[PDB]
């Protein structure tokens, strides 16, 4: 009927010469092509270029840094102990903060020289165990410990002006022995007021990094003249130095583009430290229109961004009634200030503005979470381009990961962007259309891809584009 | 006689089972557990849950094997219990969504796994990935379409080379561990999430990396003592692998935190590079070695699949052929993997997964039904083990469990997936139900002359 043949008819008619043929020249036809797109995947391969090895990251190139200046104010009455630190290092972690700046718990009386000690604690903080405690507590949340290391900390001038030999020598003792105790790092502030400053500097940089590689030692000056900074960082250059370079000014959106590439071109693009102080928020320095801008700005930068206590909730120590403006208290709660009660509002607080997707610290904790893993932000390269009046723009890219296009707007006045790079690198140039994570001022939602030529932005409004490596 | 030739050990079954149970899933993604558990303790619990009712369906799949002793391992339930309409379905959808996706896609890792250390963070080109894929799809074809010992000993080598490998982050976590440090296994259970949206999809996740324990159910008429042979691989090979799951993920939490866990592209190579100071390439080779054990299963079950739907008079006659010395299913290969190498085409065929989520683990369910109805309406059949309906009943509950999650969440993907499976019924209504001596008979004299080319390309006749 129409079945197949069986297994005599099979026998007796695939045997003829010209089927046995096709069936050997079909085997040799399949292996020819089988071993020719091997040799094609081969030579494919051997053609894709290369990629770069990455830069070896220590802990500090990961992330931000917080500043706890005063450690009384920042729990409150009673509470402000080494001891009591160890129930906040959760709320520390929620803000993915790599490092902790603690300040300065040794003994000071005043100007006398011979009497303060830096190796002994004082005792309104706690003693030498809960201290070792807040170490391990720290260490297993992953939160590294700084300790600021300023002789005369209780006092006008902050380097004990009689005698200049005497509390380096002390210093020299200091760093060895918390080294040992086991602390990840040291701060000196108020440089400006040591003489042999770059020596000094030399020499306890040369200490910390010859006790291990993964140490850090921070300096802060009250300067702001790029030549005295540039002064400091002639011979040591693995130093992280804060100061007031960009606290003058920035009225106008150019000049903090000038004060940043001209930072990057006069040190060659060197590991650098970002912030607006020594020790200071950012409301002692900017209007409340300019906080989510400048916190935009200080997390998309190359480099580690430093932050003090309150600058994620947007503290003020104006906003209330007096007080030491050198060390508010953190708001945690509503009950938080217990004088003046009921001055402080929900949407002034800690507790209050993590329900608020629209807050200052929703805006931190978003940003603090793209820093720490993304790789063109952590160790991208910067490149600023020309825009519009008023301005500043700049992208962060680093082989074949996500590029990242970050638009400021510094300006009481609406703007179109208008970006008209032209002098990018061709690894890094900009597509038609890119997508959104997120804006300081709503009246957008993110994911949606958005066009770069009527690009249009309300006044102190920044955002944060984003697009794939391709060409 | 031309027959299909029973050479299948014991050992030879464990290895099938065993080298598609562990995959890539072990190696590259472990984190789904992780991130819907929040916890270390929580985590090993689901593992070890997960476990626990894989077992229960491959015990009713072991009663299955033995009662029924026919090849095709659902569609052959299928068959003897609700026969004809739901067997073509879940032919009809495994020969069109479900193996060459599955094939391609497991090709396509495999491929992306040998050039992983030429291209260690750095996006590794496109066409070199696909035409490895393409060579390795056609190599196991070939190897397959020789002998069938020379795939069982294929499945071998590289079923013995994964677990050697697993052995050796085993080995060097349990050290790691013992050694001086047992760091994160101090404060379990402690950020748990014990809702239930979390509890239910952690253990969807883990339940999803245990799939393949019904593949020498495929194979039913080529073991040797198939009474025997059969449940005692399923039994051998059930606590291995859930022993190796467990102590693997122990491995991974021992030197890795939690949060370089969930921001890695794939695990093991992350813990690779961290323990492992030079010699990290050979966690990436063996992830290419294991993909390429799971491939040469993966071809086997659906070759017989394909065969045993031939020969129940669905999917054309030709596919039934077996080669007349080196007694092998050579068309049914060949068509297998040019499916394979078809779906290797389409960019972007991780999508296509969403697609039947759904559909298996309904088609496992619906032969569970059937040995529940079968064990009803029939209650004299020879049976050489029957357990208790316990198993039955836990996992019929189990399989519904499974396929309600695909149907409140991702519910467009279950609906199109669902719509691919009823796209046959032209076929079934029109060609197959109805008889011979009514259809067209000048699609018959074509069908018949291509298969008769295609038998003397082949030197396949039918079985006798
Ligand atoms: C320490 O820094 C100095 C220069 O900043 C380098 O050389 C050392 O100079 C001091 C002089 O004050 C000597 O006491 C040391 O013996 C010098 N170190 C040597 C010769 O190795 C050098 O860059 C740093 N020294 C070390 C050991 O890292
Ligand atoms: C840094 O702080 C000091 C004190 O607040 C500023 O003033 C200097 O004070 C010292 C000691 O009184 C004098 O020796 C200097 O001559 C002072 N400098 C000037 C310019 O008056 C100092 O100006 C601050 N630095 C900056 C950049 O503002
Ligand atoms: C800022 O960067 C530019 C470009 O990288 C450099 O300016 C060059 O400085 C050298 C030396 O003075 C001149 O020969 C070049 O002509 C300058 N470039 C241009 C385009 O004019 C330099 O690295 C930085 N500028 C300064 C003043 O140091
Ligand atoms: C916290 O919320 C209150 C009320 O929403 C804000 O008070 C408003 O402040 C703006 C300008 O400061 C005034 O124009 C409104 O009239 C105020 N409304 C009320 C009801 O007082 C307050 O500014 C918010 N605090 C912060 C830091 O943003
Ligand atoms: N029939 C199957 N789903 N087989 C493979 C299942 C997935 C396998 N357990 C893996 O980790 O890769």
């Amino acid at each position: 009927k129409f079945t197949g043949l069986s297994k005599e008819e099979l026998l007796k008619v695939a045997g003829s010469p010209g089927w046995v043929r096709t069936r050997w020249a079909l085997l040799l036809l399949f292996w020819l092509g089988w071993l020719g797109m091997l040799a094609g995947a081969v030579v494919i391969i051997v053609r894709a270029p290369r990629c770069r090895e990455l830069p070896a990251q220590k802990w500090w190139h990961t992330g931000a840094l917080y500043r706890i200046g005063d450690l009384q104010a920042f729990q409150g009455h009673g509470a402000g102990n080494l001891a009591g630190l160890k129930g906040r290092l959760d709320y520390l972690s929620s803000l993915k903060v790599k490092g902790l700046v603690l300040g300065p718990i040794h003994k000071n009386q005043k100007d006398d020289v011979a009497q303060t000690d830096l190796l002994q604690i004082d005792p309104n903080f706690g003693s030498k165990e809960d201290f070792d405690s807040l170490l391990q507590s720290a260490k297993k949340k992953s939160i590294r410990v700084i300790l600021d290391l300023t002789p005369n900390y209780r006092g006008e001038n902050s380097w004990f002006s009689t005698q200049v030999d005497t509390v380096a020598t002390k210093v020299k003792d200091a760093l060895e022995f918390w080294l040992q105790a086991g602390v990840d790092g040291f701060q000196v502030r108020d440089i400006e007021n040591l003489k042999d400053a770059s020596s000094f500097l030399a020499e306890w940089q040369n200490i910390t990094k010859g006790f291990s590689e993964d140490r850090l030692l921070i300096a802060g000056t009250n300067s702001s003249d790029l030549q005295q900074i540039l002064s400091l960082l002639e011979s040591n250059k693995d130093l992280l130095l804060t100061s007031s370079y960009l606290s003058d000014s920035g009225s106008t959106g150019e000049h903090t583009k000038s004060l940043v590439t001209q930072y990057l071109n006069a040190t060659g693009n060197r590991w650098c430290s970002w912030s607006l102080s020594q020790a200071r928020l950012l409301t002692s320095f900017l209007p409340a229109q300019l906080l989510r801008l400048y916190q935009l700005m200080l997390f998309t930068l190359p480099g580690t961004p430093v932050f003090s206590y309150g600058d994620e909730i947007g503290l003020d120590a104006a906003a209330l009634p007096g007080q030491p403006m050198e060390a508010p208290v953190m708001l945690w709660d509503e009950s938080s200030f217990p004088d003046i009660p009921g001055a402080v509002s929900a949407n002034m607080t800690v507790k209050g503005q993590s329900e608020d997707p629209g807050s200052l610290l929703s805006l931190f904790r978003r940003l603090s979470d793209q820093r720490s893993k993304e790789r063109s932000l952590l160790h991208g390269d910067f490149h600023a381009f020309s825009a519009g009046p008023g301005l500043f723009s700049y992208i962060r890219h680093w082989d074949q990961n996500e590029r990242f296009l970050v638009v400021l707007n510094f300006g009481d006045v609406g703007l179109s962007a208008g970006l008209q790079a032209s002098d990018l690198p061709a690894s890094a140039s900009l597509p038609a259309k890119a997508d959104l994570l997120l804006s300081t001022q709503p009246g957008r939602e993110e994911g949606s891809p958005l066009e770069l030529e009527r690009l249009k932005l309300e006044p102190h409004e920044g955002l944060l584009l984003r697009f794939p490596y391709a060409a | 006689q031309v027959k299909l030739k029973k050479e299948i050990s014991l050992l030879n079954g464990v290895c099938l089972i065993v080298g598609n149970m562990i995959g890539s899933g072990i190696f590259v993604s472990p984190k789904g557990v992780l991130i819907y558990s929040a916890s270390f303790g929580l985590s090993l619990v689901i593992w070890a849950v997960g476990g626990l009712f894989s077992v229960f369906g491959a015990l009713c799949y072991a009663e299955l094997g033995t009662t029924i002793k026919k090849s095709g391992a659902s569609y052959a339930y299928i068959l003897e219990a609700f026969g004809g309409f739901l067997a073509f379905i879940r032919l009809w959808t495994s020969l069109l969504i479900i193996e060459p996706t599955s094939q391609a896609i497991i090709a396509i890792t495999f491929a992306n796994y040998m050039v992983q250390p030429l291209f260690p963070s750095c996006f590794a080109p496109y066409a070199a990935s696909r035409l490895l894929a393409a060579a390795c799809i056609c190599l196991l074809t070939f190897i397959n379409c020789a002998y069938v010992k020379w795939g069982t000993l294929v499945q071998d080598i590289f079923t013995y080379a994964k677990v050697l490998a697993l052995i050796a982050v085993i080995v060097a976590g349990i050290v790691r561990l013992g050694q001086g440090a047992s760091t994160h296994f101090e404060n379990s259970f402690e950020g748990s999430s014990f809702a239930v949206g979390d509890i239910a999809l952690a253990l969807y996740s883990a339940l999803f990396s245990y799939s393949g324990w019904d593949t020498l159910n495929y194979v039913t008429e080529e073991i040797k003592n198939p009474e025997r042979n059969l449940p005692l691989s399923i039994g051998i090979s059930m606590p291995i692998v859930t022993i190796i799951y467990i102590l693997t993920n122990v491995a991974y939490y021992t030197v890795l935190d939690m949060r370089d866990i969930l921001a890695s592209d794939a695990v093991a190579v992350t813990f690779a590079d961290q323990i492992f100071g030079i010699f990290n390439w050979i966690i990436p080779l063996s992830v290419a070695l294991s993909c390429f054990g799971g491939l040469n299963a993966s071809i086997v079950a659906a070759s017989r699949l394909f065969f045993v739907g031939s020969r129940e008079g669905h999917l054309p006659d030709a596919i039934c052929m077996i080669h007349v010395e080196r007694f092998t299913p050579v068309p049914s290969l060949l068509f297998n993997g040019i499916m394979a190498l078809i779906y290797l085409c389409v960019e972007d065929i991780f999508q296509l997964i969403n697609y039947y989520s759904f559909s298996y683990w309904f088609f496992v369910g619906l032969s569970i039904v059937g040995q529940l109805y079968l064990r009803w309406k029939e209650p004299d059949r020879p049976r050489p083990l029957k357990l208790s309906v316990f198993f039955p009943i836990v996992f019929c509950l189990c399989t519904i469990f499974l396929v309600a999650v695909p149907l409140y969440s991702d519910t467009i993907n279950s609906l199109i997936g669902i719509a691919i499976a009823l796209s046959g019924l032209p076929f079934y209504f029109l060609i197959i139900r109805v008889p011979e001596h009514k259809r067209p008979l000048y699609l018959r004299r074509i069908v018949g002359s291509a298969t008769r080319y295609l038998q003397v390309l082949c030197m396949s006749v039918a079985a006798e």
